[PDB]
């Protein structure tokens, strides 16, 4: 959702208010990602077990 | 571009491509002159 995938750009464009509104889509997108990996890892050691 | 005598109209405006040169965007944003200076895509202050 954020204009661009790169944090140096934002941050070197958008005011530190506005990079955080963007910010806040880069970070909770990759939180969704992040918690994924974790939730599948978790499953899979599972099925390893 | 900015200092021109007369510029172009709204209808037909002049468009100057800026290229290969120094841009100094310091004397612009720190001089009083004009009255209304926004940057969308960038911060004022980075422009240099």
């Amino acid at each position: 959702g954020a204009i661009s995938s790169v944090l140096n750009d934002i941050l070197s464009r958008l005011d530190p208010p506005e990079a955080e509104v963007q910010i806040d889509r880069l970070i909770t997108g990759r939180l969704q990602s992040l918690q994924t990996y974790v939730t599948q890892q978790l499953i899979r050691a599972a099925e390893i077990r | 571009v900015f200092n021109a005598t007369r510029f172009a109209s709204v209808y037909a405006w002049n468009r100057k491509r800026i290229s290969n040169c120094v841009a100094d965007y310091s004397v612009l944003y720190n001089s009083a002159s004009f009255s209304t200076f926004k940057c969308y895509g960038v911060s004022p202050t980075k422009l240099n």
